[PDB]
RNA sequence: CCGGACCAAGGAGUCUAACGCGUGCGCGAGUCAGGGGCUCGUCCGAAAGCCGCCGUGGCGCAAUGAAGGUGAAGGGCCCC
RNA sequence: UAGCGGCCCCCGGCGCGCCGGGCUCGGGUCUUCCCGGAGUCGGGUUGCUUGGGAAUGCAGCCCAAAGCGGGUGGUAAACU
RNA sequence: UCAGUAACGGCGAGUGAACAGGGAAGAGCCCAGCGCCGAAUCCCCGCCGCGCGUCGCGGCGUGGGAAAUGUGGCGUACGG
């Protein structure tokens, strides 16, 4: 079978694959059907943004991705409470809610709170009965300036030169990283030997 | 409430009280038929936390199940083929003894809907279960919105499709790293997805 | 500066201020309320003990704590479960001795 | 295109380029990588040394995301900022130095292959190499650690 | 059972024949612990006749 | 030695995946939208066009060690 | 055939108005209380299954719980 | 996409996922239990006022039955 130089290939064609072959000739058809579903949904919810509710700002959970920010599932109960929005009225307003999300820090809490306040100020609330309005919005902003948003609501998107001082110039970046890795490694056994020496 | 006391009471199955009760009940069920209609649940507290309610349309059936493993039904124990498939005697059924109790109640009572089941007794040769059934065409059931789901045609013979609580346990579904064989809804669904060659138009 | 945030070491990680909040109600599961302790104590008085619990208490009476632990571990299965069962049976024997002295 | 292939020019030749003596049979050798130790143990030794055997220790549940540490050398360090930044910084007479935030460009560790212009610079990164830090200092810059 | 737990009951009457005895096998001991008097009566339909039903337990 | 009595029509290195080398083209330390989305009901058009505020990602741009880890500047001319 | 071409019959939904029936109650702050699914979990063993490797999942038999507990944290175990 | 990767395998032939990341879609909820409320609850049968495309409403019933071995309302871990 092998002939001179080559690669040791291991193809996974030992399992009657011809009975399970997924062809994508219906791919253009499912793009039109998905598109017409979007357009019909946008008309059915016409004044509403047609891009779903407003999602919060979320940090990606890994070293590879913790420098980036994306959209989360919903605003947590802690940021909804600080903003002063009831958790059972947020869904009706157009606010996604994630009851199972925690808030480890305060900057991420405050960023999502300010995002909620910006949405509330930017929101137009139509009265339940058009003839009889109550605690809603005025006629000027309702029947004259109401438009359906096109894309996602509030899209989520991702240092001056100075004189180097003598203190940071004499900073051992490589040396500190080496001692730091040693200190973490040796932390437990150093304490145990200190305790044994005490005894 | 009295239901909490009964719940803790049934947890002390080794007690002198519960050993006596389980002995006399198991004896009594052994004199009956394998499929028997019960006037009322033996464990009212266990039934209600499994979905039962004291209303017209809810019935209880007691099922007796032979206990043991699965012997391979091959003549003279001769499985023709390779040695790895020679096992006849220490083979096990994929579904539980409780699942086959629900399946046998549903097959006999075709017009009813299996809701759930629970343990009542146990012997060296038999295991006893009690199955809750709902008559989906009783007016007390299909006028109550909280129980109109069982009347829908998609809930026929849940016990034969592994949709009851006992049946689901054998399917190996869940969340996380222990359950990746069913990460698409079922074992067959996952197998098909990772055994299908995707040939796009632009390759 | 002489100090910097670092990805390695004991105090590793991007610096952030911790938000303190009341623990979620899901973490409360499995606590001993007063009423649940009462119902549990009532059932213990009505029912009694399992045969293996009596055998372990016989061992604890003659102060074979090591043998009793290895007997309970073979009954319940896990060392951490066996340890608390021995502590519970020890408390029953202790309260029985205090009442008997009274 | 089937009209540009060898089969078109093999019409009329009784053996289809596969010989009269040895013929074209189903699988004269094995199938796949069969016999890599028995009758193909010259091809495997000549062209794939190390193929058979076990080396090293296993690691269950490897998640490559935590071992993620992209690297950048010093010879590409000034490409992470605009050209105007380097020219203005060099022309400035005081000791002010521009800052290149390497993490903002998607690199975590700075390695020290190459050489730097004689132009002080502040470099921010998660990890530094020993020669990278020495070359940044020699030019007159600083290494700032970021978590 | 709730009334005994609240000491709001002055007398508890328990039928002697409950088909699942677990419904009541705890109740006499609970009544003693909280100091309410309890009696066991000879009949489960007799208590039901009091409450205009077929069967009553307590 | 075996096949071939004669005539007509049919009749056998194909397709998919994976590699390797060679060659044509585009761009070039980058390159590639292929999955998705935006544009009038869409004969052609299930095509074509565009995304750049979709480049996530793939391959390449760094290797070595089993791993913890570490990680690629050379010269010329003067002084000691 | 093209045409936001015409005419006729029928079946609809979403909005706006009329009558009849049902319901007609919320939100913060403080104080006092309440708070959970057992022959199930888990353990041993056997058989099948999985990429899951001192046991990923499933089941048979034996043992068989707890409540500041229980499950998980991809190498068996004790302590934290 | 991760990925023919971590891992499995007479460690041979061969087999082989998941998390993160980008998209399509996007929606959440209900009991049992603990409690409070004179069983407040449900099925059937009649009569009347109705309404009536082939069946719902209100009342009455000195009309039956189910249900205290527990129906209904409030309330389910995001606490109540």
């Amino acid at each position: 079978a092998p002939s001179r130089n080559g690669m040791i290939l291991k193809p996974h064609f030992h399992k009657d694959w011809q009975q399970r072959v997924d062809t994508w000739f219906n791919q253009p058809a499912r793009k039109i059907r998905r598109r017409k579903a979007r357009q019909a949904k946008a008309r059915r919810i016409a004044p509403r943004p047609a891009s779903g509710p407003i999602r919060p700002i979320v940090r990606c959970p890994t070293v590879r991705y913790h420098t980036k920010v994306r959209a989360g599932r919903g605003f947590s109960l802690e940021e909804l409470r600080v903003a002063g929005i009831h958790k059972k009225v947020a869904r009706t307003i157009g606010i996604s809610v994630d009851p199972r999300r925690r808030n480890k820090s305060t900057e991420s809490l405050q960023a999502n709170v300010q995002r909620l306040k910006e949405y509330r100020s930017k929101l137009i609330l139509f009265p339940r009965k058009p003839s009889a309005p109550k605690k809603g919005d005025s006629s000027a902003e309702e029947l004259k300036l109401a438009t359906q948003l096109t894309g996602p609501v509030m899209p989520i998107r991702n240092e001056k030169a100075r004189v180097i001082t003598e203190e940071e110039k004499n900073f051992k970046a490589f040396a500190s990283l080496r001692m730091a890795r040693a200190n973490a490694r040796l932390f437990g056994i150093r304490a145990k030997r200190a305790k044994e020496a005490a005894e | 409430g009295a239901y909490k006391y009964i719940q803790e009471l049934w947890r002390k199955k080794q007690s002198d009280v519960m050993r006596f009760l389980l002995r006399v009940r198991c004896w009594q069920y052994r004199q009956l038929s394998a499929l028997h209609r019960a006037p009322r649940p033996t464990r009212p507290d266990k039934a209600r936390r499994l979905g039962y309610k004291a209303k017209q349309g809810y019935v209880i059936y007691r099922i007796r199940v032979r206990r043991g493993g699965r012997k391979r039904p091959v003549p003279k124990g001769a499985t023709y083929g390779k040695p790895v498939h020679h096992g006849v005697n220490q083979l096990k059924f994929a579904r539980s003894l409780q699942s086959v109790a629900e399946e046998r109640a549903g097959r006999h009572c075709g017009a009813l809907r299996v809701l759930n089941s629970y343990w009542v007794g146990e012997d060296s040769t038999y295991k006893f279960f009690e199955v809750i059934l709902i008559d989906p065409f009783h007016k007390a059931i299909r006028r109550n919105p909280d129980t109109q789901w069982i009347t829908k045609p998609v809930h026929k013979h849940r016990e034969m499709r592994g949709l009851t609580s006992a049946g689901r346990k054998s399917r190996g579904l869940g969340k996380g790293h222990k359950f990746h064989h069913t990460i698409g809804g079922s074992r067959r669904a996952a197998w098909r997805r990772r055994n299908t060659l995707q040939l796009h138009r632009y390759r | 500066a002489l100090r910097y945030p670092m990805a390695v070491g004991l105090n590793k990680g991007h610096k952030v201020t911790k938000n303190v909040s009341k623990p979620r109600h899901s973490r409360r599961r499995g606590r001993l309320t007063k009423h649940t302790k009462f119902v549990r104590d009532m059932i213990r008085e009505v029912c009694g003990f399992a045969p293996y619990e009596r055998r372990a208490m016989e061992l604890l009476k003659v102060s074979k704590d090591k043998r009793a632990l290895k007997f309970i571990k073979k009954r319940v299965g896990t060392h951490i479960r066996a340890k608390r069962k021995r502590e519970e049976l020890s408390n029953v024997l202790a309260a029985m001795r205090k009442a008997a002295a009274k | 295109p089937s009209r540009l292939r060898k089969t078109r020019k093999l019409r009329g030749h009784v053996s289809h380029g596969h010989g009269r003596i040895g013929k074209h049979r189903k699988h004269p050798g094995g199938r796949g990588n069969a016999g890599g130790m028995h009758h193909h143990r010259i091809n495997f030794d000549k062209y794939h040394p190390g193929y058979f055997g076990k080396v090293g220790m296993r690691h269950y549940h490897l998640k490559r995301n935590q071992s993620f540490c992209p690297t950048v050398n010093l010879d590409k360090l000034w490409t992470l900022v605009s050209e105007q930044t380097r020219v203005n910084a060099a022309k400035n007479k005081t000791g002010v130095a521009p800052i290149i935030d390497v993490v903002r460009s998607g690199y975590y560790k700075v390695l020290g292959k190459g050489k730097l212009p004689k132009q002080p610079v502040i470099v921010k990164a998660k990890f530094f190499s020993r020669r990278a830090e020495e070359k940044i200092k020699g030019v007159g810059g600083a290494c700032v650690l970021v978590a | 059972t709730t009334l005994v737990e609240n000491k709001k009951a002055q007398l508890v009457v328990i039928a002697h024949d409950v088909d699942p005895i677990e419904l009541v096998v705890f109740l006499p001991a609970l009544c003693r612990k909280m100091g309410v008097p309890y009696c066991i009566i000879k009949g489960k339909a007799r208590l039901g006749h009091l409450v205009h039903r077929k069967t009553c337990t307590t």
